[PDB]
């Protein structure tokens, strides 16, 4: 039934349907794949932050971090970069305390920016899809209405078959356009507010680490 | 708070299609 | 990441095929 | 008439109606549940705010909190955690005053975040329902009208009178969706405003107690 | 004419019209009320900001404010709260400049927050009205069309001229809904823009006063 | 505060009544 | 940057009136 | 002719058409008036910015600036106000060197705010017109369409010869609305962009002049 | 018979269609050209950020930059101009340190402004197309329908088949309008976001480099 | 970037011309 109407429609309507189907598939895949990464990042951040406040010497933590340096991710890399820069600056030329503090701060900022860039991917695509999804369906419906009006212009009296294709193609276009827009709308804000709360934890950790480093030198 | 117009347009288009289908 | 993208694409394609089959079956009833 | 509607409706039409009815029931239940919890939390917060400024020494308040034992919510939990962490850190005599103050602040921050997370449950479902509900109804209406038009062509004795009952039943889908979506936005806004109101009181109490504890150090 | 159509309407349509009219009246009343208060607050803040920097000793200004011995509004309240906190905090407890500066700043922040809260009432109602209003009109339109189509099938004669009035009722409902909706949607942003600027001015004044107090410690 | 709100409510009500009366009259013409 | 298709309701109503007018 | 259609129209349509024509005329006048001022301000600012860094002593620049004091604008006015406040505070009172810099900064900020306010006149009206006009056109069309439906409800055997003038009159309102709404949207963004690009020069000049004043204080 | 419809249409419809086609053709190339430039700039900035903090002395970096002459772009031009003017002012006799620092800072600001102006070319044109395109199509459709009814009014008695071809020819403009409107709206936001993300890095680098050079003198 | 801009303009123009010609030719059929 639906396949009959889809085949009977022109090529432009079929292209629009294919584009909408592709957008739906991509949106579903991205929504599926983002949540696991976000949850894993949150769990790793909490787990690492648990061990930092246990009273263990920072030197032992730095030594342990070297063993898995190439696979560091999350909140652990910021501490690694900051401590490496601090120790390198302190061991060389006996720099002023402000210099080493600023070096640690810049290293932490760069690492945090890189991590946040890694976390946030393909999120704006969902918003764009949700925003611009129905207007393509409106384009298809307008073309179907035009075809129906052209069919109605025959000299003979109109019949059901003459106006059948336009109505069917317009209805199918509207239905697919409406169907393609739900998941992006339902997921965009929930995905954005997820990162908006990890940013605050990273900022708080950076402030605490800098404050702790201030007293040492 | 922004005005959402898509549902009104969809309802109007549905009504127009229903009226058009009854021409013959 | 690319392997995760491929897995997500495969899962989405399977789900879409199942949904299309269900829609076709429901169109008859 | 509900049984008649279900009997006359085909698949993908009654499922949508059931989903919408379930969403309406769930939204009403969630609202009714959450109003009382928020009111009780506000009253308890006001009561403990009144208690604290009575001039009683902090130690006596600590034995009172210990007498309360496990059942603690909000400000009581924050105060208990802060004092416990402060005493545990101070008894060690292995940290500077700034270190023990920071350690005391961290526990209060964690407890406040946990309490807010406990209070803020089930809110996003209302937003999802309000955002999603109309489009499902529009999809159902479009599908029903498509089926009604398709079934018409089979019988060549069609009349404009006999299609009215078929057309009328299709539009019931969108009315249910709008009726479900109407109260969700208002409930969402009011609950979010109340939570935002509580957050400021929690933050102010945390800062004041941190300053007071630092004074004795 | 139109009055006859309104008289012949059903109960739900009339109730919807009454609700929309009430919402419009309330929104207009709030909009008319808030602007004068905002302008008065702006000019009062500017006047006292100008009075501060004339060069008169701060003690004389505090003496005049205490002699007023009444509730104040705007930047006057912040100065009074800060000076009153400073007077007691300087002699008592720790004489370190940092403690006194932080103690004064906390009181200034509390006063700013309470004034901002007192200046921002009844605003979210406009936003929720703007968000909710169109859906009620769409509900009325759908109900009217449904009843019009249901009534048609009960008679043997099928003429669209019999169906004509229901469309007019639905269009009236939709027009009333949009007319109620638009102005609040505009006024929400138009009013938030002013509160942002007032907050910025208060923050700048707080920074300047904190620096002035700190430099004499 | 309350008196100003009541005055604004009355002004809005009378303005709306005048507007509706004007709209109804134009229908007869 | 959005798309405003508000005036399309005008054309929809104008076209809808035609079918009702020429019904008999 | 169009004049005949205007004459045969009722009061409401005539009022709407006059309002739209007035909006078009006002929009054109505002655009033409504002373009020249925004063009001249940038040239004057660039000329004074080039002149300032020539290395001439500030006292000579201040002395020369008093010749055309009533006609100064932009960075010249900012510099004049800052220098006047600085010299008045320094030679009229004996205080710490930081207070004079703070007062000069405040005076410069107030002058910059006044200059921006004078530059940004009459801009939001274009945005209001662009956001309002289509709705007015839609209401004007819906009124006539509803009246035509009411008239057709009672009559029988319509031949499409009686309702044609109604459609002809309704379409002109929408056409005029679109024509009025077209240019305001394109003018608004360009004017806002020019103002935003102009603000940064004043900000940078204020920072540089404060830094310069600090050293010689 | 799209070509037949295009040839049959009046002068204004053909002119509007040609204008819309021109806008679409001009619009695609700008996006295609700008995406590559932004992508290249991102990686170039990342590479330079990687190289700078490796611990290499500044004189070696200046010697490397000397050979590349005008090929330097992005932050490399900023560093080149800043160090050049710093050296030029340092070798001058009787120099205050802060004056030299400010002289370097102004050159850095000028270079960054020039780089941003070069990068942000032709972007604002897309927004105008995206905001103006549909209105022209709607105006054309309204004009076409109006003249269709004007031609219909010549014969007072006519059926739907007399006017049906006219309406279908008119609706061509809106489809082309939407077709030209969609991609610009899709691309403008992403381009702006990339530009802002690139600007923030230059700001941070300038701040850090200005901070570092202060301790050199 | 000016030569690249001209190349992009030419490519867009020829692609649009080819696509429109194909659409028009298929429209008659």
């Amino acid at each position: 039934n639906i396949l009959d109407l889809f085949l009977k429609a022109s090529l432009l309507v079929k292209l629009i349907m294919l584009i909408l189907i592709g957008f739906s598939i991509a949106s579903w895949a991205i929504i599926i794949q983002r949540t696991r990464i976000l949850n894993a990042a949150a769990r790793e951040a909490e787990a690492f932050e648990d061990k930092f406040w246990s009273g263990i010497e920072l030197s032992r933590l730095y030594q342990e971090s070297q063993g898995k340096r190439d696979n560091l991710t999350g909140s652990e890399q910021i501490f690694y970069s900051g401590f490496k820069e601090f120790v390198r600056l302190h061991r060389a030329n006996s720099h002023a305390p402000e210099a080493v503090v600023e070096g640690a701060s810049r290293a932490m900022r760069i690492s945090m920016n890189r991590e946040l860039e890694n976390l946030e991917t393909h999120i704006p695509f969902l918003g764009t899809v949700g925003s611009i999804s129905p207007y393509i369906g409106l384009f298809g419906t307008v073309w179907g209405i035009m075809h129906a009006f052209i069919a109605l212009g025959a000299v003979k009296q109109a019949t059901l078959q003459m106006v059948a294709p336009g109505i069917a193609e317009a209805l199918i276009a509207t239905a697919i356009g409406l169907f393609a827009a739900i998941p992006a709308v339902m997921a965009y804000n929930r995905l954005n507010q997820r990162v908006n709360k990890l940013e605050l934890n990273y900022d708080n950790f950076m402030e605490e680490f800098t404050a702790i480093l201030h007293r040492q030198a | 708070s922004e005005i959402n117009i898509v549902p009104l347009l969809d309802v109007l288009l549905v009504l127009l299609l229903i009226f058009m289908a009854t021409a013959p | 990441q690319n392997d995760k993208l491929k897995r997500a694409i495969i899962i989405s394609a399977v789900l879409h095929v199942i949904l299309f089959a269900a829609l076709i079956w429901s169109s008859f009833d």
